[PDB]
């Protein structure tokens, strides 16, 4: 039960209270994932044209 | 967000008018196209299915398509026939003669492109088009054959736009030709694949209700059609009135159709009318979920609910809806998938319909509607093992074989219905 | 320093005008930006101005920026109370919203609007002296909060790799749902988002929820409940960043004091008290009252049983009359009641943050007035109980596939399913590895 | 109408309770996956609490309390007391016992040993035993490494063992008291007024293993007098008041129960802030077995605590149906227990 750091102010303060001692992806990466996406949303539209064509 | 309406057929125009015929007093849309309500909710949205011309008219973004000009003469002397847009109504003159091949493949073809110049013309005046909507049977010719070779050309043109149709089925109670079967088994397969949301309206249900329930010895298509006309108001009234859940047709298809194919609905709708009684929030709630309330002959209890959309009008305690609607789903959740957490969605509107202060719509995505399509299927094949009546279609270029296909294809639909029940 | 507020989707919309409403009351700016206390119109490096930049015209504007596919919502901002705030460059909106589908907010709708977001985003990142990070607020279970959102971190990441990343986001309920696909978005956007994201509150819509209905007496509570309650919290939390202080005072400081384990950066918010405005007088809490209310498992942002999980870290942020020997005497008398067992790896003690400004409230809102409150951010392996929940729905609906196909149908492969669920199931092993008996 | 779901099937007891709510018409039993249910009666192992009190409109009850295995375990148990303030280390009716790991695998040896050789030193009786959560594998012995050998040969304990145990005079056998208690919703902790007495069939030797566990399975495989004196090895409290009259001028109730009373009131208030389901999302009731054991001055002693116990044949009837009536009912509406007052 020991106080510790007691910084005070005008606005309020703050104090810490011990009472036991212990014991990223580049933008190439994310165009290519997004541009595939669109690739396989375009190529399965691609299907249904031909398929609406047949 | 705009929607396109198209109504095909003798069946498709009749109730398609009479849905124009019952917004429009929601709305308060005078048979002129002038706006004399007293809401401003009423006009919130109403650029959905209407748009605004000059001098602050108002006309349906609706089009008319039939190969007779008969049903469509009608309409323009019907009570809201000075309403429709005149270059919207488009016909022929031969007819289909209630033959699917007619429709689809040779008289049809004369007439689609044509429907499409108005389709093209509508949507090019949409800030954002949501989608189109389709009402028609699937017993006739025109609105069987026609509606779905439309419905397979609007895809083609609008991939990445909702396709709603709202589907007569038909039935021996209610009949005008024994070829029913062929031409529904035909259709059934083309709204298999080319659309988002198909509202299932058995016509042996709307003669049951009329005979058993509303007491109507002998009903008339007119009888039937004010049942659908209800029904039809209740399922697009998130869409023609605002609320807190900005409701679109996207939105209701990706939540109602857990598998592509598996997207025909089950209406239903409380209470029944022909009545100066009021009805309670749990009255509504019973009578929406019984089985003698739904619009396509299916018994709920024979099998279980993929997803369910509720729409309760009126004045009433949105708590105890809630209360009423939780109670079902604990009472009857062995009717209810337990693979889909939170399957049954609930929406309130101030706004009641005509006629009533208390009212509920109810959209049902349940594997029973495989009873429907089996008694279809049971029918075709009665007549196509014996190829009896199949000159009717030879004739207009058919081939046995596309039979035999729609047959499977129906058949194999029954089975995907069936596997999500167990 | 400077702070940018990213306010994705709907909830997230709706719940920053609701914060930047109740920072204005905080610091006295009125509806058209003018505060009069601050006398150094045009400048001002005071703590307030880390949320707000001053104009020509001594205009404090909020260093905000709400984006929405869909335009519906945004609206309301731009003919809200608080229009004048906003410069209408902050203010994005689609015409399409995501209709509740991840990949289409990730994938399709979403990549039509990115570039344009992040150029807006540098507009103000530009008039940053020094820029701490993002506070980024949106729903898990929103087309455009959960895969928008995920899509804006990683970019986010790209330009401003060494700026930190703050999430507040809601936990979907069924009480207040919008979808049956939600849980799917939940663990997608989770997933793309964790190596990302360097501290996020959860909020489940279920607690407050019920926090309005039984504090409240709110029979059904609306959005506008929610978001004044969630406001009040997102304030203590953001407290420390507006006003002079010491404890929280950067955002780098939430990852050291609460964050030890990267992954697990979830700490669990308990707010107290919630008091009934509708009371003519209330019997105002005490500071041991209060503290006593944080261990309470219906005062947490997260419905779960703390007492079944160990803790790494645990702050109290107080709001009023409090002085610090009210707080020990209640933080001793609490350790012998409850039962608080921290890891061993870590010191069981509590860092403790006193701001004498009492909670603001909204005038003719629900929160009645108190004179003390306490917020209290404890990261225990507890809160994985959501996690647990949110991905039994998952494994239900995807043991059948259901819905699935309108994600692929946007570009998406169903491998992505897996692989997010599988992350999902490590994030969870790694909870059980630091809360082991 | 009520909802309940069925998750343990090896329960005879709520295979029981199962039973009577569907047999009263107003509950419905729904599949074990039905996320959907106003009762639970969960598995032993792994039942996710955190699942629970989730539903809208829908309150949940479940029949385990989320944290009773701190008291339902053997390596638990001893590190509770101690530990506990309440049931401090010095606990008079609480064996002397310790927390031992094997060798392969904090652990508490050394000073096993030195509670140990003070009664080597001391002339006392010196006859220990060992056992562990894993048992049908139990050693009695007075040397030290045959037992932490046979420990060696998951965590074990060790305590010690009643050397001077109280014995029927009719046979001279060893008897071992078995109470049901059950804690509701509001922790209100219920005793059953009919106990059983796993009665042995030897005669107890402190010079074998038959004659020392009076587990029912042990007295019918190994002993053979099964039967010989009462039915079943298995004496009620009916049969057993009348013999404390007849032999030793005492009666059940104050010689033997205002112990047993006691013991089950220590044990569940010390717990009762860890797992009191009050002011939870969810609520949790629970049947707990105690095994008690008699001294020679009659002291009762604590033997362990079962988190699934399993009722008498004859007492299922009766027992069963209290379940429902004060755990089950009490909070879905449609004696035999005594209510052990407390604070
Ligand atoms: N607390 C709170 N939750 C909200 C609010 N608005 C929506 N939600 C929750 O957010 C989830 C749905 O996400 P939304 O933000 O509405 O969706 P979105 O971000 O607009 O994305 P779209 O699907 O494209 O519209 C649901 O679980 C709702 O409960 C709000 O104002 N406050
Ligand atoms: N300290 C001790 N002194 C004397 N006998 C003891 C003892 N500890 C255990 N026993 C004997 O061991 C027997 C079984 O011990 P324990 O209660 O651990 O077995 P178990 O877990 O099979 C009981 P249940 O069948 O109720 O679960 C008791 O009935 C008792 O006769
Ligand atoms: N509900 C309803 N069904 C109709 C109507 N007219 C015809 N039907 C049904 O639809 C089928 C005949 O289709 P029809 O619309 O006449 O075909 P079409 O004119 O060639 O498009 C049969 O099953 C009839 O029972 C109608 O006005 N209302
Ligand atoms: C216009 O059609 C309607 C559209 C909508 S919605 O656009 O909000 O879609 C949703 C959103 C969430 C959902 N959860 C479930 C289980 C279904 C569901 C859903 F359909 C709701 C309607 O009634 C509730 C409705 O009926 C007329
Ligand atoms: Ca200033
Ligand atoms: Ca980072
Ligand atoms: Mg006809
Ligand atoms: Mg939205
Ligand atoms: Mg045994």
């Amino acid at each position: 039960m020991e106080v510790i750091e007691l910084n005070k102010c005008t606005s309020g303060q703050s104090f810490e209270v011990i009472l036991k001692p212990p014991s990223d992806p580049s933008l190439e990466e994310i165009q290519k994932k997004l541009e595939a996406a669109e690739e396989r949303r375009k190529y399965q539209e691609a299907e249904l044209l031909k398929h609406l064509a047949e | 967000r705009e929607i396109v309406h198209i109504q095909a057929g003798q069946c498709g125009n009749q109730i398609g008018a009479k849905f124009w015929e019952v917004i429009s007093d929601e709305h308060g849309i005078d048979p002129t196209g002038s706006y004399h309500g007293d809401s401003d909710l009423q006009l919130e949205r109403i650029n959905v299915y209407y748009n605004e011309a000059t001098g602050n008219k108002y006309v349906p973004r609706a089009i008319l398509v039939d190969l007779e000009p008969g049903t469509m003469d009608s309409v323009r002397s019907g009570p809201f026939g000075q309403i429709f847009r005149p270059d919207n109504f488009v016909f022929g003159q031969s007819g289909a003669g209630n033959n699917w091949a007619k429709g689809h493949y040779t008289e049809g073809a004369e007439l689609v492109d044509s429907v499409l110049d108005v389709v093209r013309k509508e949507s090019e005046s949409c800030d954002c088009l949501q989608g189109f909507q389709l009402t028609h049977s699937l017993g006739g010719g025109t609105g069987s054959g026609m509606g779905t070779l439309l419905i397979s050309k609007i895809r083609e043109e609008y991939p990445d736009r909702i396709m709603n149709t709202f589907s007569v089925m038909p039935s021996p109670k209610v009949s005008d030709t024994v070829v029913e079967p062929y031409n529904a088994t035909l259709s059934v397969h083309q709204l298999v694949e080319n659309t988002d949301e198909t509202y299932c309206i058995d016509n042996e249900a709307l003669y049951d209700i009329c005979f058993r329930t509303l007491k109507l010895t002998t009903p008339t298509y007119g009888d039937l059609n004010h049942l659908v006309s209800a029904t039809m108001s209740g399922v697009t009234t998130c869409l023609r009135f605002p609320g807190q859940l900005n409701a679109d047709l996207r939105k209701l298809a990706v939540n109602m159709v857990p598998f592509p194919r598996l997207h025909f609905f089950m209406p239903g709708f409380a209470p029944l009318t022909s009545q100066y009684r009021a009805l309670t929030v749990p009255e509504l709630t019973q009578q929406m979920f019984d089985s003698k309330n739904m619009m396509a002959a299916c018994d709920p209890r024979h099998g279980r609910y993929l997803t369910v959309a509720a729409i309760f009008r009126g004045r009433m305690s949105m708590k105890e809806v809630d209360e009423q609607m939780l109670n079902v789903q604990n009472k009857n959740s062995s009717y209810f998938v337990e693979w889909i957490p939170n399957n049954v969605k609930t929406a309130v509107c101030d706004i009641p319909p005509r006629g009533l202060k208390m009212s509920a719509t109810f959209i049902g995505n349940s594997t029973a509607i495989q009873e429907l399509f089996k008694r279809i299927s049971e029918q075709f094949t009665a007549m196509f093992r014996r190829k009896a009546f199949l000159h009717w279609y030879t004739g207009e270029g058919m081939d046995e074989m596309e039979f035999t296909e729609a047959e499977s294809n129906m058949n194999d639909l029954v089975s995907e219905y069936q596997q999500y029940q167990d | 320093r400077e702070c940018i507020s990213i306010h994705v989707g709907q909830a997230g919309v709706q719940i920053g005008n609701a914060c930047w409403e109740l920072y204005c009351l905080e610091h006295g700016i009125q509806p058209d930006g003018q505060m009069p206390s601050d006398k150094t119109i045009g400048g001002g490096d005071d703590s307030f101005n880390t949320f707000f930049s001053e104009t020509g015209a001594g205009k404090h504007v909020p260093r905000a920026v709400f984006v929405d596919l869909e335009p519906t919502v945004i609206d309301e901002v731009r003919t809200g109370t608080y229009r004048q705030l906003f410069h209408p460059e902050q203010l994005i909106t689609g015409k399409e919203d995501a209709a509740n589908n991840y990949a289409r907010g990730h994938y399709t709708i979403g990549k039509e609007i990115i570039d344009l977001v992040l150029d807006r985003i540098r507009k103000l990142a530009d008039q940053c002296t020094g820029l701490q990070g993002f506070l980024v607020f949106h729903s898990f279970g929103g087309g455009t909060g959960s895969g928008f959102t995920s899509l804006l971190m990683e970019r986010l990441s790209v330009d401003y790799g060494k700026k930190s990343k703050l999430e507040f986001s809601i936990y979907p309920a069924p009480q207040v749902s919008t979808a049956v696909v939600e849980p799917y978005n939940s663990i997608l956007t989770t997933h793309t988002t964790l190596e990302h994201s360097d501290c996020a509150f959860m909020v489940d819509n279920e607690a407050i929820y019920d926090i309005c209905r039984r504090n409240l007496d709110i029979e059904r509570p609306t959005y506008t409940n929610l978001n004044r309650l969630i406001s009040q919290i997102v304030s203590s939390i953001t407290a420390s960043l507006r006003f002079d202080g010491a404890l929280n005072v950067d955002l780098t400081e939430f990852q050291t004091n609460l964050v030890p384990y990267p992954r697990i950066h979830f700490p669990l918010a308990t707010y107290a008290p919630v008091i009934s405005a509708e009371k003519a007088y209330h019997e105002q809490l005490s500071v041991a009252e209060i503290t006593n209310a944080c261990f309470e498992p219906a005062n947490q942002m997260v419905k779960c049983d703390p007492r079944h999980g160990k803790y790494m870290a645990c702050c109290l942020l107080y709001r009023g009359d409090v002085v610090p020997k009210d707080v020990n005497a209640a933080i001793a008398t609490i350790k012998t009641k409850r039962s608080i067992q921290f890891v061993d790896w870590c010191p069981t003690g509590f860092k403790v943050g006193i701001n004498y400004q009492p909670p603001t409230v909204v005038p003719g809102g629900d929160l009645a007035k108190v004179q003390r409150a306490v917020c209290m951010l404890s990261n225990t392996t507890a809160i994985a109980e959501a996690w647990a929940r949110l991905d039994h729905k998952f494994d239900l609906m995807y043991a059948k596939r259901a819905f699935v196909h309108w994600y692929v149908g946007e570009g998406m492969e169903e491998g992505e399913f897996s692989e997010a669920r599988e992350d999902m199931a490590a994030l969870e092993k790694d909870y059980e590895e630091v809360g082991v008996d | 109408m009520y909802t309940f779901v069925v998750r343990d099937e090896n329960s005879s007891v709520y295979a029981e309770v199962s039973r009577l709510l569907l047999a009263t018409g107003q509950w419905k039993r729904l599949r074990k996956d039905n996320p959907r249910f106003n009762l639970m009666l969960g598995e032993r192992n792994r039942l996710p609490f955190g699942r629970l009190g989730h539903e809208p409109g829908l309150v949940q009850l479940v029949n385990y309390y989320r944290g009773a295995d701190k008291l339902c375990r053997k390596a638990s148990l001893v590190k509770l007391i101690k530990t506990s303030p309440e049931l401090s280390e010095s606990c008079t009716w609480f064996p002397e016992s310790y927390v031992i790991y094997p060798t392969n695998l904090t652990d508490e040896r050394e000073v096993f040993l030195a509670a140990y050789n003070r009664r080597r030193e001391g002339r006392e009786g010196n006859v220990w035993i060992a056992k562990s959560s894993a048992g049908a594998g139990i050693l009695i012995s007075s040397e030290a490494s045959e037992l932490l050998d046979f420990i060696d040969e998951q965590v074990h304990v060790i305590q010690k063992y009643l050397e001077k145990p109280l014995l029927l005079e009719p046979g001279h056998r060893k008897f071992d008291i078995r109470s049901w208690v059950l804690v509701d919703h509001l922790y209100n902790i219920y005793l059953y007024r009919e106990g059983v007495l796993r009665t042995s069939s030897e005669p107890y030797n402190s010079a074998d293993k038959t004659c020392h566990l009076t587990n029912h399975c042990i007295q019918k495989e190994y002993s053979k007098n099964y039967g010989r004196y009462e039915e079943g090895n298995e004496m009620f409290f009916e049969e057993f008041n009348q013999y404390l009259m007849d032999a030793l001028n005492t009666t059940l109730e104050n010689s033997i129960l205002l112990q047993i009373k006691h013991i089950i009131r220590s044990c569940l208030m010390c717990i009762e802030p860890a797992i009191s389901t009050k002011h939870l999302h969810y609520q949790s009731f629970q049947l707990f077995g105690f095994d008690f054991m008699v001294d020679e001055e009659l002291k009762v002693w604590l033997i362990e605590v079962n988190g699934a116990p399993a009722c008498a044949q004859k007492l299922y009837a009766e027992l069963c149906q209290g379940i429902v009536d004060v755990a089950i009912s009490s909070v879905f509406p449609l004696s035999i227990f005594i209510k052990l007052h407390h604070h």
